[PDB]
């Protein structure tokens, strides 16, 4: 139980705080999973 | 009446004894903390596997982050004691 | 100890006992809140003296807003100042 007593939420954080991490969650796994393949494009119209 | 009262003054008792026999005399080291609740509680306690468990369990308990467990801190710590207590005795069926 | 336990024990007999004072289920209304506290303890606390405070009371135990009083509301914040009162004394008064 004691385990458990500590309990550290998340919902009571400030929110400037949860914001600033939230955009750190955020950029590590959405946009850097996002996978963008521009190399072939760009260089074509480069070399065109 | 007092019966409140004298239940907190046992409790002052207890704890600030077994915080001077220990250590610094008043509040609670984790040494002072692991060998009081050796002499609070068995067969009841889970804690008593491991030592580092007291010493995480007390990281915790002193938020303030200073290794020593408040007063304050640990009364209520024990008052969630006791609501796992009433929450063992409606398990009781 | 097992004194320690008893205070608990002590703790929850007095909290059944007004709860179901007024047959407020196991919760404490205004009514048995007040009445518990003048009983328990006679002195450094006021309920009848102080009605205002006694209401400021149930607004602050009943962050919930039910106006009915749990164990672990009370036992948490009853006990940390009830506790915290002589740690003062010693402290300097
Ligand atoms: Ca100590
Ligand atoms: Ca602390
Ligand atoms: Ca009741
Ligand atoms: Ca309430």
């Amino acid at each position: 139980v004691v385990a458990c007593f500590r309990m550290t939420p998340l919902y009571n954080l400030p929110t400037h705080r949860a914001c600033n991490m939230f955009l750190e969650s955020y950029k590590a796994s959405w946009i850097l999973t996002e996978d963008h393949s521009f190399e072939d494009r760009m260089i074509d119209d480069l070399s065109k | 009446g007092s019966e409140l009262e004298s239940a907190m003054e046992t409790l002052i008792n207890v704890f600030h004894a077994h915080s001077g026999k220990e250590g610094d005399k008043y509040k609670l080291s984790k040494k002072e903390l692991k060998d009081l609740l050796q002499t609070e509680l068995s067969g009841f306690l889970d804690v008593q596997k491991d030592a580092d468990a007291v010493d995480k369990v007390m990281k915790e308990l002193d938020e303030n982050g200073d290794g020593e467990v408040d007063f304050k801190e640990y009364v209520v710590l024990v008052a969630a004691l006791t609501v796992a207590c009433n929450n063992f005795f409606w398990e009781t069926s």
